[PDB]
């Protein structure tokens, strides 16, 4: 709900891929070097359909 | 063909095949049986082949045919040795 | 509106939330959760506007 | 009966997962010790990371100990230490392996966007797949009671479920648990049941995940790879030489980070092995397993999770993947500062003596030993090392007809590297021909170029028949000449015209060459008078040949003498009768099209020599009094300031809108600027008075600066306007304009204020320049990456359809015609004629036959022409459909390389593009090629029907238009925002405008048509070059748009699985092989799909070519999953492999090899 709606509605498509934005709108412990790659992989490349492969994952 | 080389392409379309066949002929001259057709005049083997192609002689079919004759000359004229070897292993 | 979206309700939960935000790992205590926030904007050895 | 077992020729390479036994096949031993080199003896340990028995010997042919030394025992291993004494390069190729205790997951197939180990198993990645193998939550491996098959349990749930049942549903946890999970998985039976279930009564609410996984599962099962290999139990080792520890200077070894990784994984793995033999505390052993996982994951691919460290460096360690995720130095090369060489020809270059000496070193050696002189090879070395005069003469022989190709730093297009004939020059700098100094975009600011020596025989001929400067007369981008004379030479030839009245003139007539004697012998001037002479012209017609034509024309001294340079043909005189400006290139152009290559080249050399010589004779300089300021300057300024004063006074007393008086006063200073500019130009242009016979007359100023301006030679109106006139409205950092323009000029003094204002323009100018210069190449890379695979093949196919070419006319409301866009184009079919006959079918519009399209009057302004956009070709490009536009006058040779040349030509003028309902600039070009939807896209009628409102705002909603007619309706969605253009009841056509706004290329291609969308892109991309004034042929744009429309989408029912969007390549080749195969009903109908350059380049057959530009870690992995193979026709992927390129000089090789690979 929160993560899905915020990610999708905001990123349309953030133009310059504003990375420093939604990473703060994410819960749990931050400043990790793990969740970094899981966001730079979904925004571009396989556009549209990738944004549906993200939530399901 | 020190400056086109363009006068040779219309003799055999697509400059690329021109380079191939010319390199082929130049390969024959630089190493092995030389014997140029157009007078050397102190020119490298690179251009000599191009001048020949421009002259009208030495093309693709020409070289292939002369290669056929070359093979029929090396093989058929020296078969006395190979035939003697054919009886080697029965 | 800021208060409406604020999980914390007192001083303890606030310092604990900050301690968990700054140093994500070890379980926030009493001394650590306080000393950490104090050594951010209220200590010369950890903060100085010159 | 072949079946050879050696390292011969390969036709393709395959990529897939590797079994533990597969790893053993590479294993030349097992690393068992973290030890590397000895602390004292500096000798490779027994079974360490640098073993001698496992990998390779240190020295070449002597073993570790020394029982055997020379080549005596090259096949026999040592007795005391099993060391195969072969080479030292063996140490570079030998593999080896490490066999871990407990199973370990491969970091790539685990966490790399899609969970390959998860998606194949259908299980959450960093959520469930993490907690079950990190020793936390046990997982099930198939249960026939209460428990499913892939649920997650806790230790409490485990023991509870074990107590309820147990001993009949055993399911471990950790690595080996996931191993048994993948192993137990049956791809076949699941492939069947999934096909069954995911097809039973389900709309578009499920079909997504259904088709996705089923295609993925089918791919994996067909790949051949077993899911067991997903997590490795045996980890191979990289050769020591590819990660050595070489001693540097005075001790201080230098090793690779991989040694640290392998050492760590070896340590943790050994402790894990030891713990599984001693006391076995569950927590300790399980932790060591997680630590082993850490080591392995760090070694394979660091990334990615915290980043392992150590090694004293605060920076991370370069893992295996990091060494292959993200410039080819070459022998026989050099570089130096360039210098102008006027006395040189068009096919020659100034090559330094010492430089050329070191370059052809091996050739000098061989030639020396060939003739005599040097007794041996080393004798030649000692003979050239001691430059002994005679060696130089030998050098003059080796560099005789051995072409050397030059190259400049910014390589935008094909003319970045051009070949020349080496000419020895006593100096240490490289001289270049000033004509081809424009193609390089090179200046003599201190710029330096590089030189390469074509070693191969066919490489020399390649440089002579292709890369030779004489073969690059015309630009690949635009058919116009590229070696056209520039500043100095054109200025000279401009001075050789310029008819001046009287002044040692008179009509003293002679006969051409004789006039030369008149010029040197003084008496007469040079720029007179006019004067008449006998010109022997030459023309040809119909049956070619030559037809003389002696006459008496009224030229000048310069024109007469300059006429000698003109070749046999040409209209003569009239080409010289003009002047020197832009026709200077026109003359060169016509000379090429009516004569040929060689004549054009020698003509270029002659006009260059003549230009330079007479330019020096002229002595044109630039004094301070050459830039004469207008007398009406202060008058105009005062009048303008008077007007603005009145406006300011009005603003003081209200009246006029003070909110925008800023704009209107700007118009005042802007108008005033035009007044000063017009005044200065009208002054500096004509002037003079002379004194012809009875005196009193007017010509045009001989004012040096004007002479430079009216003859190219770097001198524009704006620059001159700033020299004597004034610098107009200046820009402000806010983006606004200052209401106080630079009244002064460079001829005059400049106040500190206005200069501190101009510094902003200069700063932003250099800054913006630095951006667009790199941004241009940034676009070029995408262009090339997407297009560098298509090559003109299969000679000339059929087909007649093609975009109807028409002159780009803005003349609808502004008047601007351009009708030269049809030339060297192959005609579709006899494009009519106001009567009958005329144009043939496949007849390519000649350069002289395009001028025949003017004899058919202005009535005929539309001709159908075959283009690369259409063309019923398969995996190439029809020769006819392309064109001919090259440095060559004929059609493109079969097997060229249209892609790269097209991309280069497009991204070449990118340097001169100003970035910003009109965006404009480079960014506009990028957006057009990427096919991006506008910020306010218009809407069109998909099917022709009757426009009517579909429930006024009843959703949701927002208005709704429903064009219904014939059969079936459509309900589009209008979001209230933005109005309309068609009232209710009115009828529309198939693709009518109902928003009157920015059009989206996707909608155009989808509805309007391919010809329409391609016409849109080309006519919209040109409009941004029109303003920038950069000429570029439409062919290349059509070329990139060709593969820009590479893939499509099928919508019906056929051998292809419906929803899959595939390229029209396999589509067309398969639809042609189905209408006459079994039945046309076993295939569907496709629909073209517009996709951007990036999106198009993303899709490609080769996995190696893909591994090039896009993210390697992704493509390599996914290509590893399914048994894919590159085989192997791509240009890019065939470059890194180091073989002949499937194009140009190659192609024939690839063609023969391609047909050769049909036997099996
Ligand atoms: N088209 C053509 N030209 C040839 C051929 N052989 C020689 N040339 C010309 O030879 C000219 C150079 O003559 P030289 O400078 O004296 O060198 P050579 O000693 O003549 O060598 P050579 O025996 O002829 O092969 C070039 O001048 P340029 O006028 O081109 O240089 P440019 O127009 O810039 O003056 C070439 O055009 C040929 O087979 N075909
Ligand atoms: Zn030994
Ligand atoms: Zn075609």
């Amino acid at each position: 709900q929160s993560q899905l709606k915020l990610l999708v509605t905001r990123g349309k498509e953030q133009g310059y891929l504003t990375y420093a934005e939604v990473n703060d709108h994410l819960p749990e412990d931050i400043v990790d070097s793990d969740q970094i790659e899981d966001i730079i992989q979904m925004i571009n490349d396989m556009g549209i359909q990738v944004m549906e492969e993200a939530p399901d994952a | 063909a020190r400056v086109t080389v363009q006068d040779a392409v219309e003799k055999i379309g697509n400059r690329f095949d021109l380079v191939l066949v010319a390199a082929r002929r130049a390969r024959q001259m630089q190493v092995g049986g030389k014997d140029p057709l157009v007078p050397e005049e102190n020119d490298k083997t690179t251009v000599i082949a191009l001048r020949e192609i421009e002259e009208g002689l030495i093309n693709n079919q020409i070289l292939d045919v002369r290669e056929r004759q070359e093979q029929q000359e090396q093989e058929a004229a020296e078969l006395q040795a190979v035939t003697a070897i054919a009886e080697g292993r029965r | 509106e800021t208060l409406r979206v604020d999980p914390t309700n007192d001083r303890l939960s606030a310092l604990v939330e900050i301690y968990r935000m700054m140093r994500p790992g070890e379980p926030p205590t009493r001394e650590a959760a306080e000393s950490l926030f104090e050594n951010l904007f209220f200590s010369e050895d950890r903060y100085d506007l010159s | 009966l072949k079946a050879q077992t050696k390292t011969e020729e390969f036709d393709a390479i395959k990529i897939a997962l590797a079994s533990p036994d597969m790893i053993r096949s590479w294993s030349f031993g097992e690393v068992k010790k973290p030890e590397t080199i000895n602390y004292r003896t500096f000798k490779p340990e027994r079974d360490g990371l640098f073993c001698a028995r496992i990998f390779g010997p240190v020295k070449d042919y002597e073993c570790l100990c020394g029982k055997y030394k020379r080549l005596k025992h090259r096949g026999v291993i040592c007795e005391k230490c099993g060391v195969e004494v072969t080479q030292t390069k063996v140490r570079r190729e030998r593999m080896g392996h490490i066999e871990l205790a407990s199973p370990t997951a491969h970091i790539w197939f685990l966490k790399s966007l899609p969970s390959r180990i998860g998606l194949l198993l259908d299980m959450p990645l960093r959520d469930i797949e993490r907690v079950l193998y990190f020793e936390s939550y046990v997982v099930i491996e198939g249960g026939m009671t209460n428990l499913e098959r892939q649920q997650i349990l806790t230790e409490e749930q485990y023991l509870d479920a074990l107590e309820e049942f147990g001993d009949e549903f055993d399911a471990k946890m950790g690595a080996e648990a996931i191993q048994a999970l993948l192993k137990s998985m049956d791809l076949e039976q699941e492939c069947e049941q999934l096909r069954e279930e995911l097809n039973e009564t389900n709309s578009e609410t499920k079909r997504k995940k259904l088709t996705k996984r089923i295609k993925l599962l089918e791919a994996f099962v067909q790949s051949g790879n077993k899911p067991e290999w997903m997590i490795l139990t045996v980890l191979p080792v990289l050769p020591p030489d590819l990660r050595p520890l070489v001693p540097l200077d005075g001790g201080r070894f230098a090793t690779s980070d991989l040694n640290d990784l392998y050492r760590r994984v070896i340590n943790r793995n050994n402790r894990l092995k030891r713990l599984l033999d001693l006391a076995a505390p569950d927590i300790i052993v399980r932790n060591e397993k997680r630590m082993l996982q850490e080591a392995v994951d760090a070694l394979l691919d660091n990334g990615r999770r915290g980043r392992a460290i150590t090694g004293s460096n605060k920076r991370p360690l370069k893992s295996l993947a990091d060494m292959i995720k993200g410039g080819k130095r070459v022998d026989y090369s050099g570089r130096s500062v360039i210098t102008v060489g006027p006395y040189l020809r068009l096919h020659q270059c100034g090559l330094p003596k010492k430089m050329a000496l070191e370059l052809f070193k091996p050739f000098i050696y061989g030639k020396l030993e060939l003739r005599g002189l040097a007794t041996t090879i080393k004798a030649a070395k000692k003979m050239v090392e001691r430059e002994e005069a005679v060696v130089w003469d030998i050098l003059d022989e080796v560099i005789r007809e051995h072409p050397v190709l030059l190259n400049r730093a910014p390589t935008l297009h094909r003319l970045g590297i051009q070949a020349f004939e080496p000419v020895l020059i006593e100096g240490k700098a490289i001289q270049l021909h000033p004509l081809v100094c424009a193609a390089y975009n090179a200046d003599f600011d201190g710029d330096q170029m590089a030189v390469h020596v074509p070693l191969t025989l066919e490489a020399q001929l390649e440089a002579r028949a292709l890369m030779m400067s004489t073969n690059n007369i015309l630009s690949p981008a635009n058919g116009e000449p590229i070696i056209v004379p520039s500043q100095d030479v054109v200025l000279g030839l401009y001075y050789m015209t310029r008819d001046c009245v009287n002044a040692k003139g008179e009509g003293m007539v002679l006969t051409g060459p004789k006039e030369a004697e008149r010029l040197y012998r003084s008496g007469l001037a040079s720029l007179h008078a006019r004067v008449k002479v006998r010109i022997t012209e030459y023309e040809k017609d119909a049956n070619g040949e030559l037809v003389a034509k002696t006459s008496l024309k009224d030229t000048t001294v310069g024109r007469a003498i300059l006429w000698m340079i003109v070749p046999k043909g040409l209209p003569y005189s009239i080409v010289n009768q003009a002047l020197g400006k832009k026709a200077i290139s026109k003359m060169l152009n016509t000379c090429y099209r009516i004569l040929g290559l060689k004549p054009t080249v020698i003509f270029a050399d002659q006009i260059m020599y003549t230009g330079f010589a007479y330019a020096a004779r002229s002595g044109a300089s630039v004094g301070i009094d050459d830039m004469v300021i207008p007398e009406k300057k202060h008058e105009i300024i005062s009048e303008a300031e008077a007007e603005v004063a009145e406006i300011q006074e009005q603003f003081q007393s209200g009246l006029v809108t003070a909110g925008e008086r800023y704009n209107k006063v700007i118009d005042i200073w802007a108008a005033a600027n035009d007044r000063v500019s017009k005044a200065m130009m009208d002054n500096l242009q004509t002037e003079t008075v002379i004194n012809r016979d009875g005196q009193e007359e007017k010509q045009v100023s001989f004012n040096s600066i004007y002479m430079m301006a009216d003859s190219g030679a770097r001198g524009s109106a704006a620059q001159i306007r700033q020299l004597a006139g004034m610098r107009g409205l200046m820009a402000k950092p806010d983006g606004s304009i200052i209401e106080t323009p630079i009244t002064a000029n460079f001829r005059e003094g400049l106040n500190v204020l206005q200069y501190f204002i101009s510094t902003h323009g200069a700063r932003k100018g250099l800054a913006d320049t630095a951006l667009k210069t790199a941004n241009s190449g940034y676009l070029t890379r995408r262009l090339v990456d997407v297009a560098q695979d298509l090559v003109v093949t299969e000679d000339d196919c059929g087909t007649h359809e093609g975009i109807m070419m028409t002159p780009v006319i803005e003349g609808g409301d502004v008047k601007e015609p351009l009708r030269d866009r049809v030339l060297g184009r192959v005609t579709a079919e006899d494009v009519l004629k106001p009567g009958t006959a005329d144009i043939l079918v496949p007849r390519n519009t000649l350069l002289h036959e395009q001028w025949c399209d003017l004899l058919e009057e202005n009535s005929v302004d539309a001709v159908k022409v075959r283009s690369v956009v259409s063309c019923d070709t398969d995996f190439g490009v029809c020769a006819h459909c392309y064109g001919r536009d090259l440095a060559r006058g004929h059609i493109i040779n079969k097997g060229e390389a249209i892609g790269v040349i097209a991309a280069q030509s497009i991204g070449e003028p990118g340097t001169q593009l100003t970035m910003r309902d009109i965006t404009g600039g480079l960014p506009r070009v990028a957006d057009l090629f990427e096919a991006r939807r506008p910020k306010e896209p218009a809407i069109l009628a998909e099917i022709s029907g009757i426009v009517s409102f579909g429930k006024e705002t009843k959703g949701k909603r927002r208005l709704v238009i429903t064009p219904v007619d014939g059969s079936d309706p459509y309900e589009e969605m209008i979001p209230k925002w933005r109005q309309l253009n068609v009232f209710e009841g009115e009828r529309v056509e198939r693709g009518d405008v109902i928003s009157d706004g920015p059009e989206a290329p996707h909608d155009i291609l989808r509805l309007r048509g391919v010809h329409a969308v391609t016409r849109y892109i080309v006519n919209e991309v040109q409009d941004v070059y029109r303003l920038q004034g950069v000429k570029i042929n439409d062919k290349h744009i059509e070329v990139i748009v060709r593969q820009m429309l590479r893939k499509a989408t099928i919508v019906n029912a056929g051998s292809s699985d419906f929803l899959e969007g595939e390229q029209v390549e396999y589509s067309r080749v398969k639809i042609a092989n189905r209408e006459l195969e079994a039945n046309g009903k076993v295939g569907a109908t496709y629909s073209r799909d517009l996709l951007g350059i990036t999106k198009a380049s993303l899709a490609t057959e080769s996995f190696i070519s893909a591994a090039s530009f896009q993210e390697t870690t992704r493509v390599l992995t996914e290509a590893a999953v399914a048994g894919k193979r590159d085989e192997l026709r791509g240009l890019k992927e065939n470059v890194i492999v180091g073989r002949l390129i499937p194009a140009g000089t190659g192609y024939a090789y690839h063609q023969d090899r391609m047909r050769r690979r049909a036997a099996g």
